[PDB]
């Protein structure tokens, strides 16, 4: 599909709100495989299970490994910019 | 489901 730009919010108590799976050393993307209910990425309305992580804030996500993405991603605080795709 | 690929819950 389309690559969306998505805004995503989060209190530091909480986490994103997501389940991925893939990354480089599978071949695949870093895939969102569960939305979890009321968590940040739920309550954005932007994020689908489903969806490839292309990027966030900026920091690409398309050439790295399941951990590598785990602690970018969760690195990641407060008003929190996600590029991505459905495919 | 078959798991050959990490997840993570983040």
């Amino acid at each position: 599909g389309p690559i969306r730009k998505v805004l995503l919010l989060k209190e530091d108590h909480e986490g994103l709100g997501i389940s991925i799976t893939g990354g480089k050393e599978h071949g695949v993307p870093i895939l969102i495989s569960e939305i979890h209910p009321g968590q940040p990425a739920d309550r954005c309305g932007g994020l689908h299970v489903g969806d490839a992580i292309l990027a966030v804030n900026g920091v690409n996500l398309r050439d790295t490994k399941h951990k590598e993405a785990v602690t970018i991603l969760s690195q990641q605080r407060g008003e929190i910019e996600f590029e991505v795709v459905y495919v | 489901a078959n798991s050959r690929w990490k997840t993570s819950i983040i």
